[PDB]
RNA sequence: CGGGGAAACCCAGGUGGAGGCCUGUAGCGAUGCUGACGUGCAAAUCGCUCGUAUGAUUUGGGUAUCGGAGCGAAAGACUCA
RNA sequence: CACGAGUUGUUCGGAAACUGAGCACAACGUUAUAUCGUUUUGUUAGGAAAGUGAAGGUGUGUCGGCGGGACUGGCCAUAACUGAAAAGGGGCAACAGAGAACCUGGGAUUAUAUUCCAAAAAGAAAUUGCAUGUGGGA
RNA sequence: CCCAACUGCAGACCGUACUCAUCACCGCAUCAGGUCCCCAAGCAUAGAAUGCUCUGGUACAUAGAGAAAGGUACACUCAGGGAAGUCGGCAAAAUAGAUGCGUAAGUUCGCAAGAAGCAUUGGCUCUGAGGGCAAACCACAAAUUGCCAACUCAGAACUGCUUACGGCGGGGAAUCCAACUGUAUAAUUAAAACAUAGGUUUGU
RNA sequence: CGGGUAAACGGCGGGAGUAACUAUGACUCUCUUAAGGUAGCCAAAUGCCUCGUCUUCCAAUUAGAGACGCGCAUGAAUGGAUUAAUGAGAUUCCCUCUGUCCCGAGUUACUAUCUAGCGAAACGACAGUCAAGGGAACGGACUUGAAGGGCUAAGCGGGGA
RNA sequence: GCACCGUCUAGGUUUGGGAGUCCCCUGUGGGUACCCAACCGUGCUGUAAACUGAACCAACGGGAUUGCAGUUCCGGAGUCUUGUUUCGAGACAUCUGCCAGAUGGGGAGUUUGGCUG
RNA sequence: CGACGUCGCUUUUUGAUCCUUCGAUGUCGGCUCUUCCUAACCUAGCGCCGCAGAAGACGCUAAGGGUUGGAUUGUUCACC
RNA sequence: AGUGGUAAUGCGAAACACUUGCCAGGUAACAAAUCAAUCCUCCCACGGUGAGCUUUCUUUUCACCAUAAUCCACCUUGGGCCUUUUUACUUCGCGUUGUUCGGAGCGGGGGCUCAAGAUUGAAAAAUGCAGCUCUGUACUGUCAUUUGUGAGUUCUGCGCAUUAAAGCAAAAACCUGGGGUGU
RNA sequence: CAGAGGUGAAAUUCUUAGACCGCACCAAGACGAACUACAGCGAAGGCAUUCUUCAAGGAUACCUUCCUCAAUCAAGAACCAA
RNA sequence: GAUUGAAAAUCCCCA
RNA sequence: CACCAUGUUCAA
C-alpha cells in the first residue's frame, strides 16, 4: 500500500529542509535515479553513474549527458541545429 | 590590524586546489600539421568524473602522427559524447557534435564549445558544465570569427582558433537545492578550502573592516574604490550600481567596445 | 500479491531497509549540582547527572601554513601551563 | 644499592629496491649580501645534462647443412669500427599505503628465540646467485 | 650457446633484553589527569548496557582502636500535609522493560507520538501452530510412510505474591528566541552567538 | 560640473480648526522635507512615564497569557511578519511527585576524635580580658574605672578594621 | 631595359600523341586500359551521422662498380632559404627604468591643554 | 487640634564636607542568631474625654514578655 | 621448429624458444548495505582417561580428547562462457530475503572455464597431551592412539561496487599478447 | 544646426557634450496592417506572412462493411481568454 | 415669539 | 473636447 501521500522519495529527510525545496530537488532526483530509454539497443536501462555521466545497463555503452537526466532539451535543440547546418553545407 | 581573510588566501599555503584524484588538465591534442592540413580520427574510450569538475571528461585514443604509438588525449566530452564515436579534429573534419573544426570553417549560427581564445591555446572558452559560445559572425578580410559568450558578452578570436561542436555535458547541475550544509561541504572537498564562509561582520575590527561595533553592521558604505589597496578593498569592489536589479539583467564584465 | 474503476486513477496486505532520523554502549564532548576538592589526586581534577554517538563523525603516523604574522563554522579563540 | 650475566635470522622489521602529501641539490634568476625564489598541471635549466645501444662490417669459441679434423653459404655467445632508437638533470619523503622466499615440535635459558637444535640436524620446506655432471636442442 | 630434472657451494648489513603504564612515557613524583594498535571466554539479558563467574591476574595502594559534635558520600528512611520552602521545584522524589488496545491541537503531510491514557506479565502441568530428510507425450489423494534437529509464538487448567536483583522516559497547556543536524570563549559565559541550505548584490 | 545607483552607508515631519447631547475627527487650513514609516508588529529580549489600561489566571500575582496603541526610541535582506519539526536556550501555569518547607528524627561507610609510624604549609613587629573617655573622628597598649591564680583537650567562627 | 638567382607537384577541366585481355572450365584465378601540354588548385593518397580491427625497425626501382648476390650512392620520401621554432600582437603596452602628481587608516609614528569643593 | 509665627530635639532619610582607609576594612537583599534602644502596637497598672453602655480618642509610669502565615517583586520599600 | 577440441578452450621433460629494438593490454589497484559466511571461538549430542561430590539425590559435575608449512592426486556451491533446441513473450518463462533478466539469445539437454572449498595420500607419529605400569634414575613398558538445517565469526561470494553538485591514489616489480626473430 | 517634444493651454522631458529631422544600415523583442467580410476553422477557450513537415477533423461521394453497437447523464475525467 | 401648508434649520534607596 | 459641485422632511 501506498506509504506516503506526497513525500515519495523525500520522506528520507522528515521534517527538515522546507516543502518546496523539497519538491523542487525531487523532480530531479526521480529523474536522476530513473531508467532512461537508450537509442542504442532500444533499452529502458541508462543510469547515472556520476553528475553529467549515464552508463546503459544493457549494452554498456557510457554517454556524457545531463546533470540529473540523460539529455538536455538544450543538447535536443543543438543536435538539429547541427544536423541541419551540416545539410546546408 | 591583523591581514584580512582575503589577502591571506593569495599566500597558497592550506586555500590551493586539492588537486589529488583529478585525472589532469582537459585539453584538445596540439594543433600541429594534421590538423592544420587534413584532420586526425580518435575514438572515445572513456568518459569519466573528476572530483570538483561538474562536466564530463572524455578519453580519446589517437595514433601518433609520426611515431608508432597511441596518444589518448583526454578532453571535456561534450553532451552526447559516447564510447566508441569517432572524434574527427582538422581543417577537414565535418561539421558533427564531438569534432573539432577550425572556427572559420564552422557556419554562422552554430553552437560550440571547449573554444581556443587564441590559435592552439587548446580551449580555454565554454567549458564549464552546460556551457557553449555561439558563432555570431565571420570576417574574411581581418580573419576573425565573433562569438557570444556564455556571460553574454560579445568576443572577436582569429578563424584559426579551434572549437568543439555542441554544449558541455552535466548542464542542469546548479538546478537541484542543496539542502545540507554536509552536501557542500562534499562539493568543496574536491575544489579547495574556501568552505564554510564567515560574514565580516561577524569578525572583530582587528581582521576586516566590517568588524566590531555594539551592533552588527557596517558603518560605512560598503561599495569600495577600485584603486583601494588589498585589506581595505572589501565588500562590493567598484560597483557600477547595488540593489535589487529591475527590468532587465544586463551584461557584467568590463565594457569592450570592439 | 490482492480490491475498486468506462477511463484517469484510487484503496488495502506484504517485501524492502532510506535518514547530517530517534533510544542507547565504546568513542568524542561538557549541562546542572553554582556537589566534592579548593596549601587538591590535579597550576582545571573527581562524582552523579547531562550533549552527541552513519557523520559538517572520532582517531594514528606523515606533510603544509606563523610573530604586526599564522590559523580561525568567528570566542580576539588558538599558535608547547 | 653492589657484583656477575642476558638480546643468536638466506625467509621476521628496516635497508639494499616502489611511489604519495611533500622536501629542495643541481641549473637559472634575484638580492648590497643566498642564509631568497622556481623546482609533478609529465616533471629541472635559453635548455648541448642520454656514455645506453637495434640492425650491420671485423676476430674467437659453441653448433646445424653441403662438398672434397679442416673447407664455404647459415645459428648463438665472446671483444672491437659504426649508429637505428630512446624529449623532459641528481636525490630524498610510508617500520600501519605498495613490496616481502619458513613452518611446526623441543627436556633449547636463571634471563633470547618463526633468530637456538648437527647426522636419525626434532625436522619438513621455500627462495636467491654462481657452478659441475646428466639429458634435450643450437 | 640455450633449456629441463637434479646436484654442489655460498646466502652479507642493522634491529631483537625489558617497558608500554592507578610504578618503566608526559604532567617537578611510583601524581585518581593524558597516551595509537591487535587477541577478548560463561550465565542472565535486546546487549561490548549492567550484575555475577572458569582461565590469567590481585588483595598493591599507612594501619590499629573505635556509635562525640560538625562534615563528605559514585548511602538510606521518615507519621500528617504536599512547593506553604526558594530569585527560581535547586536538590530530591517520581516515570520505567516488553506486549495488546488507544492517542488531541497544530502541521512544510514527513510528523507532532512512547502524545495523553487503559490493560496484561510469576510458577507449574499441558495443548495447538510454525520444519528438515528419506522411501514408489497422459494422469497418479508420496493429499502417506517412517526417522529427526533447533527454536519461537499462541491458547488452557492448576497454583502463588511481602508487587520484591540489576537496567530502564515523568506528563500536559502556553509565551520568547534560533528553522533544523552542527560549531564555539582549553581554565567562570554552550547561548538568542557562529555556521548552514536558501535569497540578493558586486568584480571579472 | 553633468548622469546612474539604497538586497551601498543610511534616512523615512510639525501646528491649528471641524459632524444637530457630549465626545471623537472621515473633513479643512497652514508651515515644511531627499522622502516624511507603507504592509505588518508591539508595554515585544525594543515603552521613559510604568507595578500603563482592560480581560484572564490565584484567597491574594510589580509575574504569565490574550487584547488595546499617544510606539521616550516598532517596522520591512540595517530584512518585516508568520512558522510545523528541533533545543543541556529565557519564561508562566497545571497533573504527578516528593524532607524544598511546616520540623525535625533515626540509621550506614569514610572522616573528625584516641593510638603506632611518618610528618608539613599559610602565617609570625611586639603581643593578645573589657567599659567609657579622648586620640589620625571605630584601642591589645594611653587616661580613669571593671576584671584577671597557673597550665591544658575538643569545638567554634564575634574580634584580631 | 634584358637576362640570371628561379625548381617541382596531389587533385579538377580540356588539347595533342602512341601501343600492348589471358588461363583453367557458365563460373574461378592472374592481368591490361597510357604519355605530354594548357587553365584552376597549392602541397592536397583517408572521413561528410556517429556506436571501439590492424599499422614501426622499407619494400621496390635506378646510376655506377639475360638473370642473381655483393660495395656504393640516387630515388622511393620534390627543391630552395636576404636566416627568423610556430602563432598572435607590435613600436603600443600586455614591456623596462626614472621623474612627477593624485588617491591612499591598508599601514607606521605621535598627539588628543589647564584651572576645578 | 493648632493657622500666622516662634523655640528645640533626633541621626531610623537625603545632602554638604573629604578627617581615616587605594603594598584592598569583601560592596545590595534575604536566610539565621543574639543583644540593645523607647518616640509604647499588644500585654500590667493609672488619669482624662464632646467617657451612659459597648466600641474608642488623648495622656502618664513602665521595654519584663510578645509582635505571625502567604500572592507579585532580587528588591529595601510597596500592595493585596 | 608446437599441438588437440565444432566451440567454450585443452595439452609441458628439456623448439610451445628469444623478445629492455618496438608496440598494446592485464596484475599490483583500493568501494556500501542485504543475505550467505572461512580459519577459529562458544554451545549441544557421542565415547574413552583421570579428577570432584556421594547422610540423601545426580547413567552425574569438571578437565582433555591436538595435526604447522610445503606438496600429490582429484565430489559440493557460486559466477562467466560454448554447443544444441529456440514456434522462448498471440487479450511468457527463469530467479533472489532484496530494489532483476531474456531474439543484443530466456529456459531445457550436454559441455568449457574461473573462484571458494571437500576428499586422497606424502609430510605425520617418529610429534603433542593426559593417564598408567615397573625399576633410582628430570628412568622405563604401555593405553587413549566425532555429530550438529545450533550461536558467533569480513577470509570469501563482491563488482563498471555506497550516499554522491562525495563516484573513492600512484609507482616499482611482474604477467600476457601484437609484431618480429627462429626462417 | 536650434530647437524638439507634448497639450485645450502648458509644464515634467530631450537638446551646440548636436536633440529633433534626413539616408542607408545593424541589434533585439513583439506583432502579422491594407486584403479582413452579418466570411472560414475549432468542443469551448480560441485561431490570420511564406515554405517544409507531423498526427488529426468535418462535409461531400459510394449498389463498400457492420447490425442496435444508441440518446441524455449524479459520481468521476480532460480542456478552459485575461 | 419671526417665517412655514405643516416642520427642520435660522432669527428675537543603595548596591 | 480647460473648469459646471450641491439642493433638508412630509404633502399639493
Ligand atoms: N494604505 C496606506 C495609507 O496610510 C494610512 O496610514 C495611517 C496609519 O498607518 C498611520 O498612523 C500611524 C502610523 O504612522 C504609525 N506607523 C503607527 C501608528 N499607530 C498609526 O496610528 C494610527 O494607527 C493606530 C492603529 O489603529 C490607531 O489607533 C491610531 O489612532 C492611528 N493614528 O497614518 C495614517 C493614519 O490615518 C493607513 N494605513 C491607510 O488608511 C492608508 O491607505
Ligand atoms: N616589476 C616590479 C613588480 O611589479 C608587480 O606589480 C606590478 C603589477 O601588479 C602591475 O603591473 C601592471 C599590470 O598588472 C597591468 N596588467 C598592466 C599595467 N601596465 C602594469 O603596470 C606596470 O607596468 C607598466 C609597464 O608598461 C608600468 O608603466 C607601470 O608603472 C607598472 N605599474 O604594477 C605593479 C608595479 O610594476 C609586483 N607586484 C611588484 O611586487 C614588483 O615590484
Ligand atoms: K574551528
Ligand atoms: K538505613
Ligand atoms: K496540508
Ligand atoms: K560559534
Ligand atoms: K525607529
Ligand atoms: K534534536
Ligand atoms: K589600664
Ligand atoms: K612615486
Ligand atoms: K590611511
Ligand atoms: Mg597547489
Ligand atoms: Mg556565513
Ligand atoms: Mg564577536
Ligand atoms: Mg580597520
Ligand atoms: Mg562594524
Ligand atoms: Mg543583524
Ligand atoms: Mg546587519
Ligand atoms: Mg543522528
Ligand atoms: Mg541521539
Ligand atoms: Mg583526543
Ligand atoms: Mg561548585
Ligand atoms: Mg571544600
Ligand atoms: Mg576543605
Ligand atoms: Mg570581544
Ligand atoms: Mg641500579
Ligand atoms: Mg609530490
Ligand atoms: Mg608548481
Ligand atoms: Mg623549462
Ligand atoms: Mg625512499
Ligand atoms: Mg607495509
Ligand atoms: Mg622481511
Ligand atoms: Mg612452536
Ligand atoms: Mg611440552
Ligand atoms: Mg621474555
Ligand atoms: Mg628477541
Ligand atoms: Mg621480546
Ligand atoms: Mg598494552
Ligand atoms: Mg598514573
Ligand atoms: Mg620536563
Ligand atoms: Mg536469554
Ligand atoms: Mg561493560
Ligand atoms: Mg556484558
Ligand atoms: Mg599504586
Ligand atoms: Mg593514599
Ligand atoms: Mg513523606
Ligand atoms: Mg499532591
Ligand atoms: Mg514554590
Ligand atoms: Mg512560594
Ligand atoms: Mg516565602
Ligand atoms: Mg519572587
Ligand atoms: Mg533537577
Ligand atoms: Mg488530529
Ligand atoms: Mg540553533
Ligand atoms: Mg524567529
Ligand atoms: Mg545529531
Ligand atoms: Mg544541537
Ligand atoms: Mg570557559
Ligand atoms: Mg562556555
Ligand atoms: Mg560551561
Ligand atoms: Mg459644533
Ligand atoms: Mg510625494
Ligand atoms: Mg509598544
Ligand atoms: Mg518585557
Ligand atoms: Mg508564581
Ligand atoms: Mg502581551
Ligand atoms: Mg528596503
Ligand atoms: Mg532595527
Ligand atoms: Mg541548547
Ligand atoms: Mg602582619
Ligand atoms: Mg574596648
Ligand atoms: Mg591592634
Ligand atoms: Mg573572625
Ligand atoms: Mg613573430
Ligand atoms: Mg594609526
Ligand atoms: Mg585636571
Ligand atoms: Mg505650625
Ligand atoms: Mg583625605
Ligand atoms: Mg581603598
Ligand atoms: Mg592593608
Ligand atoms: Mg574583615
Ligand atoms: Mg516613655
Ligand atoms: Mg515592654
Ligand atoms: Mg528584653
Ligand atoms: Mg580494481
Ligand atoms: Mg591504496
Ligand atoms: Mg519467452
Ligand atoms: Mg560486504
Ligand atoms: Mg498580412
Ligand atoms: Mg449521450
Ligand atoms: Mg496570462
Ligand atoms: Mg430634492
Ligand atoms: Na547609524
Ligand atoms: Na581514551
Ligand atoms: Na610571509
Ligand atoms: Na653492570
Ligand atoms: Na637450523
Ligand atoms: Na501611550
Ligand atoms: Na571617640
Ligand atoms: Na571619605
Ligand atoms: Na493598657
Ligand atoms: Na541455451
Ligand atoms: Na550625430
Ligand atoms: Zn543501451
Amino acid at each position: 500500500a501506498k506509504r506516503t501521500v506526497k513525500m515519495g522519495v523525500m520522506g528520507r529527510y522528515g521534517t527538515r529542509y522546507g516543502a518546496n525545496p523539497r519538491k523542487r530537488a525531487k523532480k530531479l532526483e526521480v529523474s536522476q535515479h530513473a531508467k532512461h530509454f537508450c537509442s542504442f539497443c532500444g533499452k529502458f536501462a541508462f543510469r547515472r553513474k556520476a553528475v553529467g555521466i549515464w552508463r546503459c545497463d544493457g549494452c554498456s555503452k557510457t554517454v556524457a549527458g545531463g546533470a540529473y537526466t540523460l539529455s538536455t532539451p538544450n543538447n535536443s535543440t543543438v543536435r538539429s541545429t547541427v544536423r541541419r547546418l551540416r545539410e546546408l553545407a | 590590524g591583523k591581514t584580512v581573510l582575503s589577502c591571506r588566501k593569495g599566500n597558497g599555503s592550506v586555500y590551493q586546489v586539492h588537486g589529488h584524484k583529478r585525472l589532469g588538465p582537459a585539453k584538445l591534442r596540439i594543433l600541429d600539421y594534421a590538423e592544420r592540413h587534413g584532420y586526425m580520427r580518435g575514438v572515445v574510450k572513456s568518459i569519466e568524473h573528476e572530483a570538483g569538475r561538474g562536466a564530463a571528461l572524455a578519453r580519446v585514443e589517437f595514433r601518433h602522427p609520426y611515431k608508432f604509438r597511441r596518444v589518448k588525449e583526454l578532453m571535456v566530452a561534450p553532451e552526447g559524447m559516447f564510447t566508441g564515436q569517432s572524434v574527427f579534429c582538422g581543417q577537414k573534419a565535418p561539421l558533427a557534435i564531438g569534432n573539432v573544426l577550425p572556427l572559420g570553417q564552422i557556419t554562422e549560427g552554430c553552437i560550440v564549445c571547449n573554444v581556443e581564445a587564441k590559435p592552439g591555446d587548446r580551449g580555454t572558452l565554454a567549458r564549464a558544465s552546460g556551457d557553449y559560445c555561439i558563432i555570431i559572425s565571420h570576417n574574411h578580410e581581418t580573419g576573425r570569427t565573433r562569438l557570444k559568450l556564455p556571460s553574454g558578452q560579445k568576443k572577436s578570436v582569429p578563424s584559426t582558433s579551434r572549437a568543439m561542436i555542441g554544449i558541455i555535458s552535466g548542464g542542469g547541475r546548479i538546478e537541484k537545492p542543496v539542502l545540507k550544509a554536509g552536501n557542500s561541504f562534499y562539493r568543496f572537498r574536491g575544489k579547495r578550502n574556501c568552505w564554510p564562509k564567515v560574514r565580516g561582520v561577524a569578525r572583530n575590527p582587528v581582521e576586516h573592516p566590517h568588524g566590531g561595533g555594539n551592533h552588527q553592521h557596517i558603518g560605512h558604505p560598503s561599495t569600495v574604490s577600485r584603486h583601494s589597496p588589498p585589506g581595505q578593498k572589501v565588500g562590493l569592489i567598484a560597483a557600477r550600481r547595488t540593489g535589487r536589479i529591475r527590468g532587465g539583467k544586463a551584461v557584467k564584465g568590463a565594457w569592450h567596445p570592439e
